[PDB]
C-alpha cells in the first residue's frame, strides 16, 4: 500500500502526471521534471526491495 | 493563440508554467487578462517575486 501511495508525490515537479507535463511544457524542462520523478520512484523501488 | 503575429512581434513574451510554442490545446477554467502601460526599464519588474 505504501508503494502504491508513493506514486502521488510530485518530488519537486509541477505535477505527478507525465502526460500533463509532456503536453503542457517544452522538452528542455520536461526532461528535468521527469528525471526528478524517475529518480524519486527509483529510490522508492530500491527502498522497497 | 495562433493569430497573434499581426502586431510587431519582437515583444517581451514570457510564459510561466507553460510553453507557448504551439501548445494552445490546453483547456483552462477561466482566463483573466490585465492590461496597462509601463516604462521600458521597469518591464523586468513584471515577474513573480
Amino acid at each position: 500500500n505504501t508503494l502504491v501511495k508513493q506514486l502521488s508525490s510530485k518530488f519537486g515537479a509541477i505535477s505527478s502526471v507525465l502526460n500533463d507535463i509532456f503536453s503542457r511544457l517544452d522538452p528542455p524542462e520536461a526532461e528535468v521534471q521527469i528525471d526528478r520523478l524517475i529518480t524519486g520512484r527509483l529510490q522508492s523501488l530500491q527502498t522497497y526491495v | 493563440y495562433s493569430v497573434l503575429y499581426n502586431l510587431a512581434p519582437f515583444f517581451t513574451f514570457k510564459c510561466y508554467g507553460v510553453s507557448p510554442t504551439k501548445l494552445n490545446d490546453l483547456c483552462f477554467t477561466n482566463v483573466y487578462a490585465d492590461s496597462f502601460v509601463i516604462r521600458g526599464d521597469e518591464v523586468r519588474q513584471i515577474a513573480p517575486g
